[PDB]
């Protein structure tokens, strides 16, 4: 029953300056768990879609490095013990993104991170030629 | 200006109540600036007192005291070359690293050879 | 022969917990990591402050919750906030655990100047996974 | 009392000042159909916190909804 | 070629480097210059956050007794324990 | 020739005041400041005064043992310095009867001034 | 002596706003949660470990936050400020006309304290030369000097930023550079009109 | 209150070779430069010999942390052997698996 009367809406300004044009948002996730990263990408597309820009996917291979340790403590060659750091990468690219847009889902994304992930920035943004040229 | 500052932070402590949400969370932590500033430039802060990428490489105006043909002059260049293309350290220490150059060959200066 | 990180069986009289029963080689297959962060991964780095101060965390809050916990912790570190959860026994009072609750808190973000926070688990009886 | 009732939550304040007002609030609805009102409560009662639940008790007798103070009884203990 | 050599000597000249010709053991100075010693490096600086302030913290809050250190529970107690038997 | 939208402005906390607003206060649960769990779950008045109070003095236990310890949290580990994290001073500083009236107004007490009367 | 009031599942009905009680991330609070969800291995004539005392439930990341609801709640609301993309700029050859000169830089995000780490300094750029230049001598000349920056199967000369730790200083640095690389390509010597 | 007195001479010799890094760095470039005197490389050589001992990052050594064991330690996460499969097999740290591959 409780239904608040006035939401209260942050102020804005559309300052005088042109906003920058991005051009491709590619962002790359690393994990470890490979549902965790096809949630995390669900959420992303379809954030981006409702949104609406557009969107696609790719999952790039499976790294893993190994190294070996000793098993025992003083002496024992031959018996030995192996671990594995497994990284999971999943690619989405974003085009014809306006600056704005961007802050806005950066934002949205970075503060909806799960914990156990990284995740690589790469924008492309156009621009005019100077005027020393 | 002291009072209304006893007064403002009166008023404030009037103000605050308890938050019921964990966004009434982060709007405080982010108020303290504590939290993190999204996006993440990597350079909120530490700007290098607004230095400058010519201030940076450009050593010519530094390297004056010395003609352009000597071996002091080849070291200077090499220290020069090596500073620019080393982005950690900023203005400041390339200054001091020029200086201590510049007295260590001027107490050394009996050679000239 | 190998002994690491693994419970004897005995007559059938312990009482034991999922990870502390399972093996460590079921870590990934059967099990969940204590931790979670990105030093590990490639790239990163301060991966051994990272382990360091996650040790120095996990002893530090056993030693000032003794007696009241049943099983280890959950680490969940997202970018800047730091996440601790635990599971406790409600033998002693609200009182002393929100004391503590706010102390430690405080002591953690005064310490690592950075912001974080805890939350607790009440258990009747901590759970067992089987009789060993 | 919905005339009374952005950011203006913050005046509220102190506990005491809080019980005060809720008591009121929740006094002058029960003593006011009370469907509404004991939605209204069913709604904030985790939220909000003997004198409330007496005239609740007596709101709930002159409605004649019997199969009501059961629960608000069970959520009391 | 002497093109090529002043077409190097350009280059050097637009994008910092030496255009003067140069040595391996004179590059030293430059390389060495570009690139920070392990002496400064963070990894040899802190090599790992000090015994002192933990040991320290942790024996202070234990005389506030509030950290149950079943540790040196138990070594004092052995200690107790020797001090006794002589 | 050329359209371009125009560039805005934000407050760091002007997002999150959107996103709190987009979302209405929690139904049938307590403030967040207490637990969720129903043991800790304060169930009544008096008791989640006390709980609250034990929490305020649990933060000025922690004030006191930062400001009685300093030099333990001394170090600015975070890359972002923050003199509400770092440990707080009020020692008055040697003999100096002008830098001494100076932190009269810094120590906020008056036995200091008292002793600068004097 | 204290005991603890039954959990919410009950409590909550069917008809409920998950977004509501679930603003942001938080762990899973069985006690909070009504789903009977459980997950562990299961044992011989047992079953897995029932959500009370399920600590690997904890242990995995949590994702009951941030629903399909709340994401559709939360993209209308913020689609109020998102902002519109130029219709004129819907191909490739056609923004690369409007705005020739590209760049981009970039930077990992990671979970820990401190936030710097000195990836953030590179950057690199892009542009195709074959409508920039307009001449024939100054393209020669240019190609002649850049070494490996070029690329003439794609056709885009492609050169990178590092040498200052600041973004903002590479991206300087690097026009600048430009600047002076077209104004002194620009000109000639003797001795390379000699060859 | 480090973990013995091995780590402590460790932990002084790293403090003197931060404490002196720039300059022991600008004086061996001094000395291993070409063009230079020669007379000037051997100022700079009998510099850095009268320069003080545990001042050199050669002397350090990159021991444990806890254990302080020496040997078996990974420059990354800076434990030794024996910790860091302690660590692995009790599942403290994060994303380690056991390469069963
Ligand atoms: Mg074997």
């Amino acid at each position: 029953v409780d239904v608040p009367k006035d939401l209260t809406k942050p102020v804005v300004t559309i300052s005088d300056e042109p906003d920058i044009l991005y051009k491709r948002l590619s962002v790359l996730v690393k994990g470890h768990d490979k549902a965790v990263l096809d949630s995390y990408e669900y959420f992303a597309v379809l954030a981006a879609k409702e949104l609406g820009i557009s969107i696609k996917v790719h999952e790039p291979p499976r790294k893993i490095e190994r190294f070996t340790l000793l098993q025992s403590v003083h002496i024992y060659k031959k018996h030995r013990v192996q671990y594995e750091m497994r990284t999971l990468y999943r690619c989405l690219e974003l085009e014809h993104l306006t600056g704005s847009t961007a802050d806005v889902y950066l934002e949205y994304i970075q503060r909806n991170l799960p914990e156990g992930v990284a995740m690589e920035v790469t924008k492309t943004q156009l621009e005019q030629l100077p005027e020393h040229i | 200006s002291l009072w209304d500052v006893e007064f403002a932070k009166q008023l404030a402590t009037v103000n605050e109540q308890p938050l019921q949400n964990g966004f009434e969370e982060l709007i405080q932590w982010t108020k303290e600036g504590k939290l993190w500033e999204f996006p993440i430039n990597n350079e909120a802060g530490f700007d290098d007192d607004g230095s400058e990428f010519h201030e940076h490489i450009f050593l010519e105006k530094h390297l004056e005291s010395f003609p352009k043909q000597g071996p002091i002059r080849h070291f200077m260049e090499l220290v020069t070359c090596g500073l620019s293309k080393n982005p950690y350290l900023s203005v400041k220490q390339k200054v001091e690293h020029i200086e201590w150059f510049r007295n260590y060959f001027n107490e050394k200066k009996d050679i000239l050879k | 022969k190998n002994r690491a990180a693994r419970v004897r069986v005995s007559k059938g009289d312990k009482p034991v917990t999922y990870e502390e029963a399972h093996a460590p080689h079921y870590i990934a297959h059967r099990k969940g990591w204590l931790s979670l962060h990105t030093g590990n991964l490639d790239g990163e780095d301060h991966a051994a402050e990272r382990t360091v101060e996650d040790v120095f965390l996990r002893k530090f809050m056993w030693g000032t919750f003794p007696g009241c916990l049943a099983d280890q912790l959950v680490l969940k570190r997202r970018g800047n906030q730091l996440e601790i959860c635990a599971v406790v026994l409600r033998q002693l009072s609200p009182h002393k655990y929100y004391f503590l609750v706010g102390y430690s808190e405080t002591l953690l973000s005064y310490f690592y100047k950075c912001p974080v926070r805890l939350h607790l688990q009440t258990v009747p009886s901590k759970v067992v996974y089987k009789y060993l | 009392a919905y005339q009374v009732h952005g950011d203006n939550w913050k005046f509220i304040g102190p506990d005491q000042h809080r019980n005060f007002y809720y008591s009121k609030f929740f006094d002058l609805i029960c003593l006011m159909q009370i469907d509404v009102t004991l939605k209204w409560y069913e709604d904030l009662i985790p939220s909000a916190y003997s004198q409330t639940m007496i005239h609740l008790l007596q709101a709930l007798d002159v409605a004649n909804r019997l199969e009501v103070i059961p629960k608000i009884w069970k959520d009391s203990k | 070629s002497e093109y090529a050599f002043r077409m190097s000597r350009l280059s050097a000249r637009l994008f910092g480097e030496v255009t003067r010709p140069t040595n391996s053991k004179s590059m030293k100075v430059v390389k060495l210059f570009s690139e920070l010693p392990l002496a400064k490096k963070k990894e040899t600086y802190d090599w790992y956050p000090n015994h002192h302030t933990y040991a320290e913290l942790m024996q202070t809050l234990r005389f506030l007794g509030l950290y149950r250190d079943e540790h040196q529970d138990f070594m004092d107690e052995q200690k107790r324990l020797k001090k006794l038997r002589g | 020739e050329v359209v371009i939208p125009k560039k805005k402005t934000w407050d760091k906390v002007a997002v999150l005041q959107a996103l709190a607003s987009t979302v209405n206060r929690d139904t049938t649960a307590v403030p967040y400041v207490f637990q969720d769990d129903p043991y800790l779950m304060p169930a009544s008045s008096l008791e989640s005064r006390s709980f609250l109070l034990a929490k305020k003095s649990g933060e000025n236990v922690a004030k006191f043992i930062i400001n009685s310890y300093p030099k333990y949290f001394q170090k600015d580990i975070a890359e972002p310095h923050i003199p509400c994290l770092m440990p707080e001073y009020f020692e008055p500083q040697i003999k100096d009867i002008s830098e001494a009236a100076l932190k009269e107004r810094i120590e906020l007490r008056k036995v200091k001034a008292s002793v600068d009367m004097f | 002596r204290r005991k603890a009031l039954p959990p919410r599942t009950e409590k909550m009905a069917v008809d409920q706003d998950w977004p509501s009680v679930y603003p942001v991330a938080a762990p899973f609070k069985p006690s909070a949660v009504p789903l009977p969800v459980r997950m562990g291995y299961p044992v011989k004539k047992g079953v897995p470990m029932a959500k009370e005392g399920n600590l690997e439930l904890l242990k995995i990341p949590n994702f009951l936050h941030l629903t399909p609801v709340a994401i559709k709640k939360h993209c209308e609301a913020l689609k109020d400020f998102c902002t519109e993309w130029p219709a004129a700029l819907d191909s490739d050859e056609k923004c690369e006309k409007h705005f020739p000169i590209e760049i981009d830089s970039t930077d990992y995000v990671s979970s820990g304290p401190s936030v710097r780490n000195p990836r953030a300094r590179v950057v690199v750029l892009r542009v195709k030369l074959s409508s920039l230049n307009l001449d024939d001598h100054a393209k020669k000349k240019l190609i002649k000097l850049v070494g490996e920056r070029y690329c003439k199967t794609t056709d885009v000369l492609t050169i990178k930023t590092d040498r200052c730790p600041l973004r903002r200083q590479n991206y300087d640095y690097a026009v600048y550079l430009l600047t002076v690389l077209y104004h002194e390509s620009w000109n000639t010597e003797e001795w390379e009109k000699s060859k | 209150h480090y973990v013995d007195w091995r780590m402590w001479r460790d932990v002084k010799r790293r403090k003197m070779a931060y404490e002196y890094a720039d300059e022991r760095l600008r004086i061996n470039s001094l000395r291993k430069n070409t063009i230079l005197p020669k007379i000037l490389q051997d100022v700079a050589d009998e510099e850095i010999a009268a320069l003080p001992r545990d001042s050199c990052p050669v002397r350090i050594r990159n021991r444990c942390v806890m254990t302080s064991r020496p040997r078996g330690v990974k420059r990354r996460w800076r434990l030794s052997r024996i910790v860091f499969r302690h660590l692995a097999d009790h599942g403290q740290l994060s994303g380690i698996q056991r390469a069963t591959w």
